[PDB]
């Protein structure tokens, strides 16, 4: 009843705010920091979360930070093409021993704010950048 | 670039066969094996044993016209790898040994027929590789959408399978075995009402033209019932190929109708909607939902006009009113189940799926159920 | 081997037209010819 | 029935045109082939559905091919002189091992391009020059 409106208040209002408020800011950090490796294949994007949903611009970026040249993207416009990108991008980062979880293909088509941000976390974090 | 597969599907009355990757089937024909009925007076003619595919169909008159499958099985393998040389040699002009093949199988079926279509196409053909998949599988590819349920109906076999997230469910998979060849039987049995009288295999072909020209499901049963009594304006006339007239009239929507009330037939099967429900209803109650909105149609049994309006107010009926039904009908529908398997001869991971002439060598045919689904 | 003339003709059938196709054109799924839908993403972008 | 009229117009369309063009390509390839290989008898092909179709042109390329002696050709401007001396090519395909589905003499004296088309792929594909 009222006790309960006022824990639905305190959630909605408290969680909500501040993890959207710190959702947003590390999402431009991330754009930032990920627009500068891909301005050397002069790929620009403007929106996070829904530009990796095709998966060519992460497999671009593997291509930049990696140095090896990837399995070519499957020639489509489709769900299930963008999977396939997906799980190609997805294989290359288990092949490096970087370790992800929770993270399927279907996770970054649709396109999920906390796993995308993830994945970009650990990107940044784990993987091994050589010039 | 690799060698593009052929995607060959094998239909209870159409073969339609092309290549990997493109948009559309190269070689459509009747899968349709005749023989000579008469005696040959004519020294210095043709000798040829055995017409088929569009060749028997060109001559009617003087063949019985006999089919290598029906109700999804092959029940004669000597007119199959007639069937299948006439595809591969003389429609296509490709040589099948540099060529991996793509088959197209019903859900439920006996078991052996796998064996001896594999048996065949490493043995007789020598194809590198082959695989088997499953008609509404591709369909469901070919509709591009990832969760959803599949209903196929061609000549020989109805079946619909539910598909969540691209995890399938054996347990609901349901068959039911009244198909296009059965309402071809129908019409024939309520065209002799009228008088008209069709016997012959030749005439069978003459009847099926009719229902596809002349057959639509009608909305409401017993309202067009009464219409068609009380007036003579949904008759339509017909031009035989002798130049006989015929009116069909109220038989035009009783066949179709066949299908929603299978008590028409004798059978004592449900129709098409109930098994429909039924299949939904068999899933886990979460997935339910998503189920209900993505209800695609296949095969080309479903291009009767007013198919979709009747199945979905059938379900609508069914269903509780809280959930909202949609009926996916694509307008090429009848060519799905080869577009998705193009569709899925294209994609990376599926040259890994591939059943080796090396396996097959070392695993004897029994290998097709370890690799294909 | 020890035939040269017909070998070529085989190899030209392989392709899905009897010529190998122009590099500079697109595939065919890409064409936008193609009768299925596409993806949400893509067509929003 | 705008969907039936749908499905009619891309089975009109697509499957016709995919069709027309792989046809189109072969048989200039095939008009060249059976040219190279009848060039060393006085004899030349400028219609493959045309010029195969009475007959004569189909024994000497076999005689060429085989190397090897094939009988008499009937003489006659009928009908059933054409049947016959397709019917003896079909013969002796029929004997060095060639396996041949749907082909009738009539098939090719109709001038059926499937059937034509197909008779000379396997001539190139299954018959040895030898
Ligand atoms: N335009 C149409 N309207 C109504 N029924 C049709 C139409 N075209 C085909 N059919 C029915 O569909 C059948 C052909 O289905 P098909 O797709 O060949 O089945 P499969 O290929 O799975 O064997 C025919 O027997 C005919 O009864």
């Amino acid at each position: 009843d009222n006790d309960n409106s006022s824990a639905r208040l305190f959630e909605r209002s408290r969680i909500k705010a501040l993890a959207d408020e710190r959702e947003v800011v590390q999402k431009k950090t991330f754009t930032k920091w990920v627009n500068s490796h891909l301005a050397r294949v002069s790929c620009r994007i403007t929106d996070l979360y829904k530009d990796l949903r095709d998966g060519r611009m992460l497999i671009k970026l593997l291509e930049v930070l990696s140095g090896e040249m990837l399995p070519k993207p499957t020639k489509g416009k489709m769900r299930i093409h963008c999977l396939e990108n997906v799980d190609k991008a997805l294989q290359f980062l288990k092949e490096q021993r970087v370790h992800l979880e929770n993270m399927g293909s279907h996770d970054i088509v649709d396109g999920n704010h906390r796993l995308v941000l993830g994945l970009i976390w650990t990107i940044i974090l784990r993987f091994q950048i050589q010039d | 670039d690799d060698i593009a597969a052929l995607v060959v599907d094998n239909g209870s009355g159409m073969c339609k066969a092309g290549f990997a990757g493109d948009d559309a089937p190269r070689a459509v024909f009747p899968s349709i094996v005749g023989r000579p009925r008469h005696q040959g007076v004519m020294v210095g003619m043709g000798q040829k044993d055995s017409y088929v595919g569009d060749e028997a169909q060109s001559k009617r008159g003087i063949l019985t016209l006999k089919y290598p499958i029906e109700h999804g099985i092959v029940t004669n393998w000597d007119d199959m790898e007639k069937i299948w040389h006439h595809t591969f040699y003389n429609e296509l002009r490709v040589a099948p040994e540099e060529h991996p093949v793509l088959l197209t199988e019903a859900p439920l079926n006996p078991k052996a027929n796998r064996e001896k279509m594999t048996q065949i196409m490493f043995e007789t053909f020598n194809t590198p590789a082959m695989y088997v998949a499953i008609q509404a599988v591709l369909s469901l590819y070919a509709s591009g959408r990832t969760t959803g349920i599949v209903m196929d109906s061609g000549d020989g076999v109805t079946h619909t399978v539910p598909i969540y997230e691209g995890y399938a469910l054996p347990h609901a998979i349901l068959r039911l075995d009244l198909a296009g060849r059965d309402l071809t039987d129908y019409l024939m049995k309520i065209l002799t009402e009228r008088g008209y009288s069709f016997t012959t295999t030749a005439e069978r072909e003459i009847v099926r033209d009719i229902k596809e020209k002349l057959c639509y499901v009608a909305l409401d049963f017993e309202q067009e019932m009464a219409t068609a009594a009380s007036s003579s304006s949904l008759e339509k006339s017909y031009e035989l190929p002798d130049g006989q007239v015929i009116t069909i009239g109220n038989e035009r929507f009783r066949c179709p109708e066949a299908l929603f009330q299978p008590s028409f037939l004798g059978m004592e099967s449900c129709g098409i909607h109930e098994t429909t429900f039924n299949s939904i209803m068999k899933c886990d109650v979460d997935i339910r939902k998503d189920l209900y909105a993505n209800t695609v149609l296949s095969g080309g049994t479903t291009m009767y006009p007013g198919i979709a309006d009747r199945m979905q107010k059938e379900i609508t009926a069914l269903a509780p009113s809280t959930m909202k039904i949609k009926i996916i009908a694509p307008p090429e529908r009848k060519y799905s189940v080869w577009i998705g398997g193009s569709i899925l001869a294209s994609l990376s991971t599926f040259q890994q799926m591939w059943i080796s002439k090396q396996e097959y060598d070392e695993s004897g045919p029994s290998i097709v159920h370890r690799k294909c689904f | 081997s020890k035939h040269l003339i017909e070998d070529l003709i085989i190899e030209s059938s392989k392709f899905p037209a009897a010529q190998p196709p122009d590099p500079n054109q697109p595939a065919k799924i890409e064409t936008d010819y193609w009768p299925c839908p596409p993806s949400l993403a893509v067509v929003e972008t």
